């Protein structure tokens, strides 16, 4: 069902969190 | 730059260039027909070398 | 008053490549003149020499000029 | 001729983007009809294949080589159906002339 | 079949190299003292100079130098007024025929846009004015002609107008034939494009603004398009 | 033979067409000869297979011939220098690259570029300095 | 030139060669079927519109 | 809201394919170029005078005393050149990706292309230079080809025995009025397309992957507009006379004729074809067909795949077609003498044979290779 | 319009917020390889027509020049 | 800096306000700067 | 057919009230008048010159030497008069029958009315007669009334200290371009 998989790893894309929210 | 790039370029490459060249020139069937025709080719080219530079 | 061009044309002609060309043209000139019944002119020959000379002058004239 | 074919295959490239021959047939009236008749699975599969292709093109990227289609694996899912659409289409046409 | 003038390293040639504006001053002097007898800079008026190489009052001086008679008069059919700033440069040979009459029937083309109208004008001009070489063997120019390897046909009615030291530059820069041909080519160029300098400044500002704005708009596009470019699709048949 | 020689007669950088044609032929000729030795010895399995190898070697060689000719000629015109040996090196550089591609190997392109180009450059120098190859005995 | 009717009128005169040799064109030699002199009441004075028919 | 219904639907939420490349920008660029031309044209019209008496001068005044008037004039000229660059790339996109199967959109397109060519021709006549006058006479006389209807028709446009003021003024009126008809035809072009939606470079049905237009293909069109503005300005402010001709800076002399006469770059491919055919009429017809062959293009599609992304032989034929189109553009420039003529004759033969014969046969062969035929 | 465009099933689609992702991730990291990957797959279809256009253009120019060249035998 | 976002960007109007003010000043700087750069570029060849 | 659907939707199968009188004709007449004006205007534009030395001469040349040029010129002038007659009766119909409750249609209407008045004013300036020049100065002067930016605006439009050629040419351009905006 839905639980079979997890969100694919976007880390490669993900950047380096509200502390950073405004910053971003 | 030391080790790999300056050893793959000058010292090693020249090692490989030859190694490969010997592999093709020395891989011979040993059969006489093959060898002989190569004699045929040679006669042909030399005949020409004289002909064109007559 | 030496027009820089004058001097430049000197050096440029002195260029060997150019020198050879002029020779060709002169041959044409005399050839044309020597030939009696003809209309061929050395204009084309003249043209070729100029292209080179001019190109050379181009390389050294502007700076000479003020 | 297989060599030629397989070669052309790689050359066409539709394989690279995970798409079988059929996936790349323009949707003319007839093709469209056959598409509908397709059993749901093939249809849904067809769709993902096509949607995937679109995404890849978006990034001007191709699938990892392994995932590429294989000349041999490629199956023609619609061919059997399409023929029928054409056959039926022609029959109606000749009958028109009657 | 025509000689193709070479490329000279004209100063203004540089992408952001404006016209000297010092040289031009000299060049005009060349047009006023030599070229104005036959050619007409119809589209250049004294006022045009102000801001390029002559100041307002200074130009006024030159304007007054020449005399301009306008027909409208209360009773007279004319009134002569020393040229005003607005007056355009004085064209000689009012009717072209006048020109033809005295120029062997060859109309001195207005040198207003000559550089723009002649292929590779700046070069051509320089070459023509300096290309008055010896005619070759077999050539038979008609009466009233001269020999220039560049001019179309190599038969320009215009006689060679620049003899070394033809005129004296007020600046004192030696008036060698070349120094004079280069100055008049710069001036004619200016004439054919008085905005050359202003434009190049606009082009420099345009290059700086596009170098600022293209990566920023590209970054905004890649922000909005990242969402999709990261979208991961998965097929999960039940 | 008056043909091949023509390559040298007209100044370099000029009449590239003839240059490329001549260079392509020489490569191709070498291709045939090379394939021949390659087929006479280390024979093939079927006549067709060998005809193919002749073709492969011929084309590859013809290609190296063309790009050499084309690159050197063009490099000359563009650079406006007809006797700069570098021209040839760029050409030989290219020629090697074609060989590398036809052999599907970046590495070969490496050695190919350097070795081949150097050789061609030396040919230019040779012609420029009037080096004599296979000279008659003059002792 | 006279530019009559806008078309730059070409009222031309001919030299001895032009005036005389023009007839030597025969007919086959003449690309068109016209006659050289039928084009001019007086051979020396040649009057034409002045626009080559090629566009 | 009625308007917003039309707006949002058409310009914001228009389901667009997610994978269309930068080539799909070009048509929007054309629309921008049209507006730019119209705007610059309006600011040329406040000082230009159609009188053959003041035309040359009017224009001179435009580039000399009109404030920033040189900027608007050279923006207009180089924007016409940019219009034809974007038009040629738009047509090439339509030919390559099989977009001609949208037949009504394609036919409204070729009508727009004819209108744009006529507008640019009369606009180039408008400054009344040496080159404008001889150019007008020349292909106007081209119309003199038709045996019974042609001659009179020519003088009808010429409004007299030969182009003269009569022409200039009516050419000013027609050059003014046709870009608004082009704008209306472009609105019809956009309508006939939204009924079907845009195509994608894979040529497949993109209904499974469509995205909005506002945030995805709007910022993309803005970036393309910025790049096109960079190229135009750097073709006006730094190289302003690159695309023009020097002989147009001389006044129109009916007594002399520019020795070397040539159409502007964009009209050359046609020029070559015309010159190639020996017969005058033949040339005119072929010339027309040159443009019209495109309209004929949707009936020549014999492949089961819409786009050329998966069709390598027809890709090779397409790039050979682009190659000899560039060759025909070069030949037009070259004068009449060997061997430019033969190339022109072949290049025209190869152009018509590739479009008419070689591409459908190649599509049949490509269908045979995929075990479809 | 949207909602009635097409029928898909079981195709899950994940995505990230723009501000949560770097602007040009691995831009030159993979961009170069990809651009190069791309050029390979299309260079043999695109380039050789323009190569022979360059040869024909040069040829025409040179041939034309030679054509303009004076016959040695001319007027002699 | 969060301050910027919190004060200048958070409110859309401020986002515009800052842009507006920036525009009002950008011209001055860019114009003068480019002018001088240009002036320096063509340091000697000008009317002066 | 997507082009014939709009034409059908607006002119053939459009449900119209059965009892509308002849006054409802007038708006369609206005559209016809607009075309007529555009067509006649185009045939005035092939011979008119927007130069102050030659504008009156070009108008007399239209009336005297162009075949049926007097017909097209007086059709243009009296068609402008017919346009304003039909416009006034259209506005009077809208006022009498309460049609202003269609508020968006009414506001687009009053925008069209302003555009038509500006077009007719600049068109009347265009023949460069005695009356055109003094009329132009007068209304252009009207703008000077503006409290602070008036003088500048007037001078802008005039394109100089006083109406002169600068005006005539830009008035020709604006009078040419505004009826297409009126059509949109
Ligand atoms: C200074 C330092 C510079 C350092 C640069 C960087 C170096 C990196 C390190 C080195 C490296 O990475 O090498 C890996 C690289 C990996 O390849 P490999 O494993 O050796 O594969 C070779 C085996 O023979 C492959 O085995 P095979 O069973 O596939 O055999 C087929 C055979 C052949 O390959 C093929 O299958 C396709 C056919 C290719 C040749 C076809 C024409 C043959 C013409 C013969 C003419 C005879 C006369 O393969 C080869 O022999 C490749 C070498 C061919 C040499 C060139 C022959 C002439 C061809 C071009 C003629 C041009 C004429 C112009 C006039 O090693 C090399 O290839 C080194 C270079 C080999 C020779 C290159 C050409 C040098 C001579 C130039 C021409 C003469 C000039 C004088
Ligand atoms: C400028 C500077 C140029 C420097 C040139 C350096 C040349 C020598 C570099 C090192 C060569 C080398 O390491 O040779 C090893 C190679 C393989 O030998 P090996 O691996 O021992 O295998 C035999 C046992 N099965 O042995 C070989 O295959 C031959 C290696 C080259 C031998 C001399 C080649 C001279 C070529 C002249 C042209
Ligand atoms: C000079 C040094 C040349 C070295 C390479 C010579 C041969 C080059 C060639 O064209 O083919 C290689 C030749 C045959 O190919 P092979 O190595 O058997 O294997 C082919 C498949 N890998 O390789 C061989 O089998 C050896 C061939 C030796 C004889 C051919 C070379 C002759 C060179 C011209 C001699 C002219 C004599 C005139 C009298
Ligand atoms: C700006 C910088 C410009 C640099 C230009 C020169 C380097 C260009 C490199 C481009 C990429 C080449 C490459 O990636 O291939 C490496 C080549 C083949 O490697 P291979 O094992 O076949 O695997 C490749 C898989 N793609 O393996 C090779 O044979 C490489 C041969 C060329 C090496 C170039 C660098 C040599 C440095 C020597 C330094 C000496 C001090
Ligand atoms: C210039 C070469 C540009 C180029 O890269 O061509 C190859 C390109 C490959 O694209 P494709 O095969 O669809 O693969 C896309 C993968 N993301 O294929 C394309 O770029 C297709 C480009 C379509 C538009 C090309 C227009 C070229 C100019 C045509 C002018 C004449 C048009 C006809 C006029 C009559
Ligand atoms: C005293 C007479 C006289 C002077 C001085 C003179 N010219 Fe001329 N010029 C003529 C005449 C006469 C013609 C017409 C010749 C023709 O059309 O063949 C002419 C024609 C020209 C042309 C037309 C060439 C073409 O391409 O058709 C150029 C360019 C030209 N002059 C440049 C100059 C320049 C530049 C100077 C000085 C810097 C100059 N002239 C000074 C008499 C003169
Ligand atoms: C209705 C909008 C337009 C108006 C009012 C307009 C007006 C003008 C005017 C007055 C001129 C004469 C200026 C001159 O050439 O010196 C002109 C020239 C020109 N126009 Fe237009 N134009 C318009 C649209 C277009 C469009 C859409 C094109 C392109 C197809 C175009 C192409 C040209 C060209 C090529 C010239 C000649 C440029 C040159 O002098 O070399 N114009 N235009
Ligand atoms: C200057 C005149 C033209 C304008 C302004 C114009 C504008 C447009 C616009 C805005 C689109 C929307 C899609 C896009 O831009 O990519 C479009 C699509 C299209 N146009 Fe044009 N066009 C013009 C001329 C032509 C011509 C001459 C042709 C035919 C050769 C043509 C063929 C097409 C086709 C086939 C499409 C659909 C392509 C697609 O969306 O997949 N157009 N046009
Ligand atoms: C685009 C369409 C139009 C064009 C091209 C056009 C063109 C012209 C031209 C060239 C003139 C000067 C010559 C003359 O007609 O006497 C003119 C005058 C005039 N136009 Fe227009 N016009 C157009 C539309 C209109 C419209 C819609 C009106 C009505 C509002 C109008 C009212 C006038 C008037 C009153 C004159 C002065 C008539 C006179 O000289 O007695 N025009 N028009
Ligand atoms: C999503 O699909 C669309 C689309 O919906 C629209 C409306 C346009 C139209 C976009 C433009 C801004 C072009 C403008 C077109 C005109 C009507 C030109 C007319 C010019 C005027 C003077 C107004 C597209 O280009 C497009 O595909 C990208
Ligand atoms: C409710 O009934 C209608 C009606 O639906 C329509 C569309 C029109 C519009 C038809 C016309 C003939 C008027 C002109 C219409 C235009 C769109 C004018 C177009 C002309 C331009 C120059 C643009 C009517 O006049 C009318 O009532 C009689």
């Amino acid at each position: 069902s839905h639980t079979d998989v997890k969100v694919p790893d976007f880390s490669d894309y993900r950047r380096a969190s509200k502390e950073s929210s405004e910053a971003r | 730059l030391d080790l790999i790039w300056l050893e793959k370029t000058i010292p090693k490459s020249t090692s490989t260039l030859h190694t490969n060249m010997t592999t093709l020139t020395t891989n011979q069937k040993g059969l006489i027909k093959l060898y002989f025709m190569s004699f045929l080719i040679n006669i042909i080219l030399i005949i020409i070398l004289y002909s064109i530079n007559l | 008053l030496v027009d820089p061009l004058t001097t430049v044309r000197e050096h440029c002609e002195q260029l060997e490549k150019c020198v050879k060309a002029r020779e060709r043209l002169e041959l044409c000139d005399n050839r044309v003149s020597s030939r009696s019944q003809t209309e061929e002119d050395c204009t084309e020959e003249l043209f070729d020499f100029l292209h080179a000379r001019d190109h050379c002058v181009a390389h050294k004239l502007f700076k000479n000029l003020k | 001729l297989d060599g030629f074919r397989k070669w052309y295959y790689n050359a066409a490239g539709f394989n690279k983007l995970g798409l079988m021959r059929d996936d790349t047939l323009h949707e003319t009236e007839d093709v469209k009809e056959a598409i509908r008749r397709l059993p749901e699975d093939l249809y849904n599969d067809r769709m993902f294949r096509i949607k995937r292709a679109l995404d890849l093109t978006m990034r001007h990227q191709i699938l990892p080589k392994d995932q590429w289609t294989k000349y041999e694996e490629d199956k023609f899912y619609l061919e059997p159906y399409l023929k029928e659409v054409i056959r039926e289409r022609k029959e109606r046409e000749e009958w028109a002339k009657k | 079949l025509e000689l193709h003038p070479p490329s000279y390293p004209w100063s203004h040639r540089g992408l952001l190299s404006s016209l000297d504006h010092t040289s031009i001053r000299r060049g005009f002097q060349v047009y006023k003292q030599v070229c104005s007898s036959c050619h007409s800079m119809d589209y250049v008026a004294y006022r045009h100079l102000v801001g390029v190489c002559y100041t307002e009052e200074e130009a006024k001086a030159l304007a007054e130098e020449v005399e301009v008679q306008d027909g409208p008069n209360d009773d007279g059919e004319m009134f002569m007024r020393p040229g005003k700033l607005s007056d355009y440069f004085p064209k000689p040979y009012p009717n072209p025929e006048a020109a033809r009459a005295a120029n062997n029937g060859a109309l001195p083309p207005d040198l207003s846009y000559i550089v723009r109208a002649r292929h590779g004008g700046e070069d051509y001009v320089f070459s023509l004015l300096t290309g008055y070489c010896e005619p070759p063997t077999g050539v038979s120019l008609r009466e009233g002609l001269y020999f220039n390897p560049y001019f179309p046909g190599q038969a320009i009615g215009m006689a060679p107008p620049i003899y070394t030291e033809v005129l004296e530059y007020d600046d004192g820069t030696p008036a060698t034939m070349s120094q004079v041909a280069k100055d008049v080519a710069t001036f004619l160029r200016w004439a054919s494009e008085p905005e050359h300098d202003h434009r190049k400044r606009m082009g420099l500002k345009m290059l700086l603004m596009m170098g600022l704005l293209l990566p920023l708009t590209y970054a905004m596009k890649r922000h909005k398009w990242s969402v999709l470019k990261s979208r991961k699709l998965a097929y999960r048949p039940p | 033979k008056r043909f091949f020689e023509s390559y040298h007669e007209v100044p370099d950088g000029t009449q590239c067409h003839r240059k490329t044609y001549i260079t392509t032929a020489l490569g191709g000729i070498c291709g045939i000869i090379g394939s021949a030795y390659s087929v006479s010895l280390n024979p093939a399995d079927s006549t067709l297979e060998a005809v193919a190898r002749v073709g492969r070697y011929t084309f590859t060689a013809a290609a190296i011939g063309a790009m050499f000719g084309l690159t050197t000629c063009v490099s000359a015109q563009v650079r406006e220098k007809p006797d700069d040996p570098l021209n040839y090196f760029i050409g030989g550089c290219a020629g090697g690259l074609t060989l590398g591609a036809r052999t599907h190997s970046y590495g070969t392109a490496a050695m190919g570029c350097v070795y081949m180009g150097t050789a061609a450059a030396l040919f230019k120098i040779g012609k420029l300095e009037g080096w004599e190859l296979f000279p008659t005995p003059k002792v | 030139a006279f530019k009559w009717r806008g078309k730059p009128l070409f009222v031309r005169h001919r030299t001895k060669k032009e005036i005389d040799q023009e007839a030597a064109v025969e007919v086959s030699q003449l690309r068109d079927p016209q006659h050289d002199l039928d084009r001019v009441k007086k051979p020396e004075w040649v009057i034409l519109i002045g626009v080559c028919t090629h566009l | 809201h009625p308007l917003f219904k039309i707006i949002n639907h058409s310009f914001i939420d228009l389901p667009a394919p997610s994978n269309i490349s930068s080539w799909w920008n070009f048509g929007s660029l054309l629309g921008v170029c049209l507006m730019v031309q119209i705007i610059t044209g309006l600011f040329l019209a406040m000082h230009y005078t159609s009188d053959t008496m003041t035309a040359f001068s009017s224009v001179t005044h435009i580039c000399r005393d009109v404030n920033y008037g040189w900027l608007i004039r050279y923006m207009h000229a180089n924007g016409a050149s940019m219009f034809f660059i974007c038009l040629f790339l738009h047509v090439g996109r339509g030919l390559y990706y099989g977009s001609y199967t949208f037949m009504e959109t394609w036919n409204i397109g070729v009508l727009l292309l004819f209108a744009v060519m006529a507008t640019a021709f009369m606009g180039y006549v408008l400054p009344w230079g040496q080159m404008s006058f001889w150019g007008a006479t020349v292909i106007t006389n081209l119309l003199s080809a038709i045996p019974y209807i042609g001659t009179t028709l020519v003088e009808w446009i010429w409004g007299g025995f030969s182009v003269d003021k009569a022409t200039l003024t009516r050419f000013f009126a027609f050059h003014f009025i046709l870009p608004f008809i082009i704008a209306a035809l472009a609105i019809v072009h956009l309508l006939f397309l939204h009924e079907t939606g845009s195509n994608n470079p894979t040529g497949l049905n993109s209904d499974a992957d469509k995205i909005p237009f506002h945030p995805y293909y709007t910022i993309k069109d803005i970036l393309g507009i910025l790049i096109m503005f960079l190229i135009l300005m750097t073709l006006v402010l730094f190289f302003p006379d690159m695309l023009g001709d020097p002989d147009n800076y001389m006044p129109a002399n009916p007594l002399n004729t520019p020795p070397h006469i040539k159409p502007e770059w964009y009209f050359l491919f046609a020029y070559a074809i015309l010159r190639s055919i020996p017969n005058k009429l033949g040339g005119v017809l072929a010339l027309i067909l040159s443009i019209l062959i495109l309209a004929l293009m949707p009936f020549l599609h014999t492949s089961k795949q819409r786009s050329l992304m998966f069709r390598p032989i027809t890709q090779i034929l397409y790039w050979i077609l682009v190659a000899n189109l560039l060759i025909l553009t070069w030949i037009g420039g070259q004068p009449v003498e060997h061997p430019f003529i033969i190339i022109g004759q072949l290049a025209s033969i190869s152009y018509f044979s590739i479009i008419l014969i070689l591409m459908p046969i190649s599509g049949i062969i490509e269908d045979k290779m995929l075990k479809l035929y | 319009e949207f909602g009635n465009l097409a029928r898909i099933r079981h195709v899950i689609s994940y995505s990230l917020s723009p501000f949560e992702q770097r602007a040009f991730p691995s831009y030159f990291s993979k961009g170069i390889p990809n651009v190069l990957r791309r050029t390979r797959e299309r260079i043999l279809r695109v380039a050789p027509p323009f190569v022979v256009v360059y040869l024909i253009y040069t040829w025409g120019n040179q041939e034309f020049e030679q054509s303009k060249r004076k016959n040695p035998a001319m007027y002699e | 800096p969060s301050r910027l976002y919190s004060l200048l960007f958070r409110r859309t109007s401020t986002f515009a306000l800052t842009i507006a003010v920036g525009a009002l000043f950008f011209e001055r700087a860019f114009d003068q700067g480019a002018d001088a750069i240009y002036e320096h570029i063509n340091e000697g060849k000008l009317w002066k």
